[PDB]
């Protein structure tokens, strides 16, 4: 009767945040290896 | 000549590697997504019926 | 002295992107983390009830 | 009364994919270390 | 002579991050499919029940 | 009537073992950069 859904996709969009500013890094390394 | 160019090959591999498990992560995001709305939109409907 | 300081720099890149990806990781815990809690807490006792 | 399963072992065995072609780079790059 | 080292063993050290993510990630997998089938074999049922 | 509540916190606590034991690597690897 008080079920109120689980929302987490703030934790989630977090994950994505880390994980796009990860692949936008690995683009960083890979830019000082084409420097090479 | 060939040490430092084994050595940019060798980080060039590994960040292959980086780049796999950066979609392993995206993957996780879907299944974790996918729990969440069959919770939420078949679970908790179902005990409220 | 410049290729071996432009390896050092993409090792350093490679590394803050692991460690981006250990942030993920993290918080991917937290959100299985707060699934478990949500059934154990709350669809649980709605269905013994 | 219409509640199926579900089902997620599509994207897991996606992840289990990328995991396994990851640990297969990173032994390419340690090839190329033991290469040195 | 000494770099060279230094920046392969630096390199063997990320890789061994890499594969601590790895087998991270394998166990998230486990953690999410133990979610699975506790709902779908336990808490499904005892719904239609 | 008969449901005990899931606990992986066993395999949760096995992922933050190899999350901290690839952070403590990282900072094995940034060691002999900062060596350089």
């Amino acid at each position: 009767v008080a079920l109120d859904p689980i929302d987490i996709s703030x934790v989630l969009n977090x994950i994505k945040x880390d994980l796009e500013e990860s692949k936008e890094w690995i683009r960083x390394s890979n830019x000082k290896l084409d420097x090479i | 000549r060939s040490d430092i160019e084994k050595l940019k090959e060798a980080i060039r591999d590994t960040n292959k590697a980086v780049q796999s498990v950066q979609s392993s992560i995206g993957n996780l995001i879907v299944a974790i997504k996918s729990v969440q709305d069959y919770v939420n939109k078949e679970i908790v409907p179902s005990i409220a019926r």
